[PDB]
């Protein structure tokens, strides 16, 4: 259901249902639960490794 | 001016790693081809016991037209046969995963005001720049003084990038 992803630079258990915001940014896909854009409320994964639920939410844009 | 080739670029004379620490406001940037930080640049100058400097970078980033988040970053500089020329190991922290590796040149500073920072990453056959990025740093985030403009424009000149800097902000988005 939640995945471990690096949030903010921790180890979390991330639910990709909740992200609100998602990017492709160089190589690298991030992603905040924060409708608000937080300046550094956001976690990123790299492009290879992104789930596939995660990279799913991007590309419906 | 007119030779463009950055093999003949003066950089800083006995640049002294210890008076350029502290902290610096990029006042103006060149940027390179590709992602780079967009404004509220500061850099953190640092020299341990050793004598290896170190630097920290913080700016904004712009993930998507609605939404611009900050991003860390450290460097690590290894010393050239110049003072002045340093190759910057770099790297994100905390969930910024940008890394490189880049020249890292100090074109001129006077340690107390301003200082001119210069990359070539990409060299064209004929030994001119093809990509490079370049930083006004000033020790005060919202300006410089006239002195120190004058001379900025005379290396940015002397760098073959008259007129293609941009002025960038400090509004507190990633420090307050
Ligand atoms: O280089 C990239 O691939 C990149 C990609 C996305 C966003 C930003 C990026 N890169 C930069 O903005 N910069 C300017 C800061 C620079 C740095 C880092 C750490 C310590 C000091 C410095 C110094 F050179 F500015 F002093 C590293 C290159
Ligand atoms: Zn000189
Ligand atoms: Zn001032
Ligand atoms: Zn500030």
């Amino acid at each position: 259901a939640t995945v471990k992803l690096t949030y903010q630079g921790e180890e979390k258990q991330v639910d990709i249902s909740k992200i609100k915001r998602v990017a492709r940014y160089g190589q690298n896909i991030y992603f905040s639960y924060d409708e608000g854009g937080g300046a550094y409320d956001y976690g990123a994964v790299s492009e290879k490794d992104a789930p596939k639920e995660l990279l799913q939410m991007l590309e419906k844009q | 001016e007119r030779d463009c080739r950055v093999s003949s670029f003066r950089v800083k004379e006995n640049f002294d790693k210890a008076r350029f620490s502290g902290t610096w406001y990029a006042m103006a940037k060149k940027d390179p081809e590709g992602l780079f930080l967009q404004d509220n640049i500061v850099a953190e100058f640092s020299v341990d016991e050793t004598g290896q400097m170190s630097a920290t970078a913080k700016g904004r980033v712009r993930l998507l037209n609605n939404w611009d988040v900050c991003a860390d970053m450290v460097g690590t500089f290894t010393d050239t046969e110049d003072p002045a020329k340093f190759k910057m190991k770099y790297w994100g922290v905390a969930s910024f995963l940008q890394k490189g590796n880049d020249d890292h040149w100090i074109v001129d500073t006077d340690y107390d005001t301003y200082a001119v920072q210069y990359s070539c990453r990409l060299l064209n056959l004929d030994g001119t720049c093809a990509d490079s990025y370049s930083f006004v740093f000033s020790r005060d985030p919202n300006g410089l003084p006239p002195e120190a403009q004058k001379i900025v424009r005379q290396r940015q000149e002397e760098l073959c990038l008259a007129r293609q800097y941009r002025l960038i902000v400090h509004n507190g988005y990633c420090d307050g």
